[PDB]
RNA sequence: AAUGGGUCAGCGACUUAUAUUCAGUGGCAAGCUUAACCGUAUAGGGUAGGCGUAGCGAAAGCGAGUCUUAAUAGGGCGUU
RNA sequence: AACCCACUCCCGUUGAAAAGGUAGGGGAUGACUUGUGGAUCGGAGUGAAAGGCUAAUCAAGCUCGGAGAUAGCUGGUUCUC
RNA sequence: UUAAAAACACAGCACUCUGCAAACACGAAAGUGGACGUAUAGGGUGUGACGCCUGCCCGGUGCCGGAAGGUUAAUUGAUGG
RNA sequence: UCGCUGUGAAGAUGCAGUGUAUCCGCGGCUAGACGGAAAGACCCCGUGAACCUUUACUGUAGCUUUGCACUGGACUUUGA
RNA sequence: CAUGCUUGAGGUUCUAACUCUGGUCCGUAAUCCGGAUCGAGGACAGUGUAUGGUGGGCAGUUUGACUGGGGCGGUCUCCUCCUAAAGAGUAACGGAGGAGUACGAAGGUGCGCUCAGACCGGUCGGAAAUCGGUCGCAGAGUAUAAAGGCAAAAGCGCGCUUGACUGCGAGACAGACACGUCGAGCAGGUACGAAAGUAGGUCUUAGUGAUCCGGUGGUUCUGUAUGGAAGGGCCAUCGCU
């Protein structure tokens, strides 16, 4: 079943998004551009551990 | 003797000149499967419902 | 608070906030009450000579509510921006 | 018996009928699918809800090919 | 054809204390009122305290405004 | 036979009696019956064991206290327009 | 004080515990019984004169013996933050 | 303080219709007065109670393991 | 390796602590109790305190509701249709079915395109593969039940991509409350497209669990003499068949 993950900003802020994924099917990480509220720009977010 | 206020009711409701304040429920955990719009509109403080005032005021010993 | 067995309001909503212990030594004074001290000096002690504040108050701030009667001098008391204007408008100084 | 199930009712249908005065943001129809289509001055929600975007009067006209039922806002 | 009563006389069930809220009726009024306690003792004194004259915010704080926010934009609560 | 017991019928059941009587019945030198004095008791005693007995009370005595326990249950609640 | 029996006891049988300051029981403890006894004795458990007999199963749950290894308390306090 | 047939909280001395019938005892019998007696013991309910059981839960007397104390000397094996 | 001063455990021994419900003396006229002295055991036993095991011997309790009486059986939350009487709502241990997920593309946008089936013709297949033609127009498809929808296709393919954005929010629908649903518009930053524009997930309606408590990342807050810190608040998020 899908497991929760965190998406941490590449900037120095501590902002993060949250979602889930299928680890068995797609085993690589996710690199997706999102808006960072603290710096008010679109930056790249990287997968991390929910726990 | 003096009337004793309910301890847990005074930790959840605050008296103001506009009524009684409280926070919203369904915001403690299980937050990923929730929409951002739903989590954004459960964030502030609301006033007590018209039909709820009498029960809460009795617990707070305000009447 | 009983509701027949259903979860009551005082247990259905979350607790929030903390109680400020720093504000227990606080008091606010209107500009209408400034012309009630004995004479021409509004200090922390002179406010307790009248019955305008309690005996356990160390910090006092003056806010704009009403209008200042005569000219008075405030001693060690904070004032808002609007209150400070009317105090000085009616010939009163604001020192220390 | 192995049958005793049902779901809650959803309160769908027409909320404002022809000739009524409306304001922007008013919900006009609650739907599954599009029995009625959005005409002039009417928007469509992601669950096919028809809502008003202008002030005026409901019309409820049938027009065009396909024989579609339209809801529109006109001048009062 | 459900319960109670053989009859008479006597007795027998919404009270009191302390904290409060609303209404009626009074005293003072941007002020009102004292508690213990003194007392020439139902007088008079005692204004420590309580409530009101300002609110918003979880708070620091700022204040006819304030909170949220990057935002004197919007919105919540408050102000004649 | 006395004495100890209590198997059957009937009577009695507001009784002569809050467990009897008449007529029959069992044991009757024994693991017998009995007088006087003494010991063990309330979650305790004693019991050839029936949950029996512990002052006509026993799946936990009686008495006085906590105590006006608690009773979403029955019953009752008094003059007039 | 509605059940006298096929129920309880019983002589006999078996298992098991106990080396004496015994096991066991009543006692906050001192102590007392067991017993002024001593394994042919004392306690518990089942069966129930006598005759002929009492078959198979040690996987479960108990009890008894083993000590190599695994897990394991208070205690101690290396290391890191 | 009658019978019958209906009606009716659904089995009537008391209601409807109808039939019978002077007033009051005594000796007898028990068909009815849902006769008297005991706030049904069967059944269900109460966020009732007792007592009993166990590999229900949470504990506990007793029994038992080890550290420290009361608690010492010597020799030897042995790890640091 | 030798010794040295320490130090965990093991075994043996000694006597002086302790123990004796062993003997004989005294208090004494006494099978109690003390003191003395012989004998035996001996740092063991035993008691205090801390700790693991066992422990219905004993104790305080729990052991749901609906229900054509209770029990047994079944059910208990959510979605779709009928019952349901042409607005909404509407009961039964009434009649029928599904859910406790999926997807980093199965989302956004620009561009482009239409199905199932039938017949005829055509190498091994032959009713059914791929190819050509005509008819057909939705009898196909839609991640997943059923209902309502689908040509600006909401169905199918390709390029670029992250709007499955952050702060809000006029106005409504539902509604005992707590929850729920839709949303134009504004401000920041984006993505596609020449551009008007479209985009705050998926054709829609199921895919879910309050508070308390504890954990993790931030923070113009607080921080019990003072400066810190611990702890608390606020914001984000995790842990319930
Ligand atoms: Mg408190
Ligand atoms: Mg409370
Ligand atoms: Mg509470
Ligand atoms: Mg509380
Ligand atoms: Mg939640
Ligand atoms: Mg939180
Ligand atoms: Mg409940
Ligand atoms: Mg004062
Ligand atoms: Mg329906
Ligand atoms: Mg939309
Ligand atoms: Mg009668
Ligand atoms: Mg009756
Ligand atoms: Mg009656
Ligand atoms: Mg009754
Ligand atoms: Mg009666
Ligand atoms: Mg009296
Ligand atoms: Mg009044
Ligand atoms: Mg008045
Ligand atoms: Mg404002
Ligand atoms: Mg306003
Ligand atoms: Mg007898
Ligand atoms: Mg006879
Ligand atoms: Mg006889
Ligand atoms: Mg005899
Ligand atoms: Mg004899
Ligand atoms: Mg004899
Ligand atoms: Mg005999
Ligand atoms: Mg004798
Ligand atoms: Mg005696
Ligand atoms: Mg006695
Ligand atoms: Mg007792
Ligand atoms: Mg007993
Ligand atoms: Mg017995
Ligand atoms: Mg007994
Ligand atoms: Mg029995
Ligand atoms: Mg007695
Ligand atoms: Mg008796
Ligand atoms: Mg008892
Ligand atoms: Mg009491
Ligand atoms: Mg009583
Ligand atoms: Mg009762
Ligand atoms: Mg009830
Ligand atoms: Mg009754
Ligand atoms: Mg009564
Ligand atoms: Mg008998
Ligand atoms: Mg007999
Ligand atoms: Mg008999
Ligand atoms: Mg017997
Ligand atoms: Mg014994
Ligand atoms: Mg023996
Ligand atoms: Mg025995
Ligand atoms: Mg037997
Ligand atoms: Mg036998
Ligand atoms: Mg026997
Ligand atoms: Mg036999
Ligand atoms: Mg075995
Ligand atoms: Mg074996
Ligand atoms: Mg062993
Ligand atoms: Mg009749
Ligand atoms: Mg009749
Ligand atoms: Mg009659
Ligand atoms: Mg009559
Ligand atoms: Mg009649
Ligand atoms: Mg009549
Ligand atoms: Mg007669
Ligand atoms: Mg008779
Ligand atoms: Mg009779
Ligand atoms: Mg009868
Ligand atoms: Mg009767
Ligand atoms: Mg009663
Ligand atoms: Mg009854
Ligand atoms: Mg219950
Ligand atoms: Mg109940
Ligand atoms: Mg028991
Ligand atoms: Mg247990
Ligand atoms: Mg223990
Ligand atoms: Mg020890
Ligand atoms: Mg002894
Ligand atoms: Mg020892
Ligand atoms: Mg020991
Ligand atoms: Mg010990
Ligand atoms: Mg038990
Ligand atoms: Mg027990
Ligand atoms: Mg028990
Ligand atoms: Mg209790
Ligand atoms: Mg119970
Ligand atoms: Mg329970
Ligand atoms: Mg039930
Ligand atoms: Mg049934
Ligand atoms: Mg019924
Ligand atoms: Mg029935
Ligand atoms: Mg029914
Ligand atoms: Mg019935
Ligand atoms: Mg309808
Ligand atoms: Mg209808
Ligand atoms: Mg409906
Ligand atoms: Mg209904
Ligand atoms: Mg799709
Ligand atoms: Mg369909
Ligand atoms: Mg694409
Ligand atoms: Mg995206
Ligand atoms: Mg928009
Ligand atoms: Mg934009
Ligand atoms: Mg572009
Ligand atoms: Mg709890
Ligand atoms: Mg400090
Ligand atoms: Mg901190
Ligand atoms: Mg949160």
């Amino acid at each position: 079943m899908r497991e929760l993950i965190r998406l941490v900003s590449s900037a120095g802020t501590g902002h993060f998004y949250t979602t889930d994924k299928n680890k068995r099917t797609k085993p690589e990480k996710i690199e997706i551009k999102k808006y960072d509220p603290v710096v008010r720009q679109h930056v790249i977010y990287k997968e991390a551990k929910i726990k | 003797p003096k009337m004793k206020t309910k301890s847990g009711a005074a930790k959840r409701f605050k008296k103001t000149a506009g009524g009684l304040k409280h926070k919203h429920a369904f915001k403690s955990h299980i937050l990923t499967k929730m929409t951002t719009k739903r989590k954004r509109q459960l964030r502030g403080t609301s006033m007590l419902n018209k039909s709820d005032v009498a029960r809460v005021e009795r617990s707070l010993r305000l009447r | 608070g009983f509701e027949g067995g259903q979860q009551p309001l005082h247990r259905r909503l979350p607790k929030f906030g903390f109680v400020s212990l720093k504000a227990m030594d606080r008091a606010e004074v209107r500009t209408s009450e400034l012309a009630k001290v004995e004479g021409d000096v509004v200090s922390l002690q002179t406010l307790k000579d009248a019955n305008l504040i309690n005996q356990h108050v160390q910090r006092v701030k003056v806010m704009l509510s009403g209008e200042v009667g005569r000219a008075v001098t405030l001693k060690g008391i904070a004032a808002t921006k609007g209150a400070r204007a009317a105090i000085e408008a009616a010939g009163g100084k604001f020192e220390d | 018996t192995r049958n005793g199930r049902d779901s809650e009712s959803k309160r769908l249908g027409v909320k404002l009928f022809g000739g009524q005065a409306v304001k922007a943001g008013n919900i006009l129809v609650r739907q599954r699918g599009t029995k009625f289509h959005a005409g002039y001055g009417v928007g469509l929600g992601k669950d096919h809800t028809l809502f008003a975007k202008v002030d005026g009067v409901v019309k409820f006209e049938t027009k065009g090919a396909f024989g579609r039922k339209y809801v529109s806002i006109v001048a009062a």
